[PDB]
Formats: structure tokens, sequence, C-alpha cells
């Protein structure tokens, strides 16, 4: 939908993927 | 009126916990990134160490 969520419960055990929204402090340009 | 003030405090004390709760939250997964960045460092250094034979 796109609506209220609580960006609370955020433990995925391992989200190594272009997901886990808001801050992550990844790299934003790469290699190339 | 003291059983209402004791409900208030209970109620701060679990707010300071989650805060807590939540910013070590965010600490851990960009760990996991981090870890999953020196992976990838690690490999790409052995590639080139195993082209250095021909």
């Amino acid at each position: 939908f796109g609506a209220k969520l609580p960006w609370r419960s955020d433990y995925v055990p391992l989200l190594s993927l272009p997901q886990r929204p808001r801050f992550t402090a990844q790299d934003f340009r790469q290699r190339g | 009126w003291d059983e209402h003030d004791n409900r208030t405090r209970l109620a701060e004390r679990i707010d300071t916990v989650n805060r807590w709760k939540e910013t070590l939250d965010k600490c851990l997964t960009d760990l996991d990134a981090e870890i999953d960045s020196l992976a990838q460092a690690k490999e790409s250094a052995e590639q080139n160490l195993q082209a250095k034979n021909l």
C-alpha cells in the first residue's frame, strides 16, 4: 500500500540485499 | 494518587529501554553490511593472487 510502518522489529538474520531500508551505512558508489 | 504515579514511572522506563533497543538494531544491521563487504574484498584479493602465477 504505502502507509505508516513502524520500522522497529528489524533484525532479519541476514538481509545482505538491496533492501533493509532507511539507515544502512552501505557504500553508495561501487567498483566499475 | 500514588497508584497512578507508579504507573507513569513504569511507562517511562519501558520507553527508554525500547530506545536502546532500536539504536542497537540499526547498529547490528550495519555490521551485517560491513561483514558482507569485507567478504567480497577478501575474495577479490584472492583472485588477483591466483592470477599472479602465469
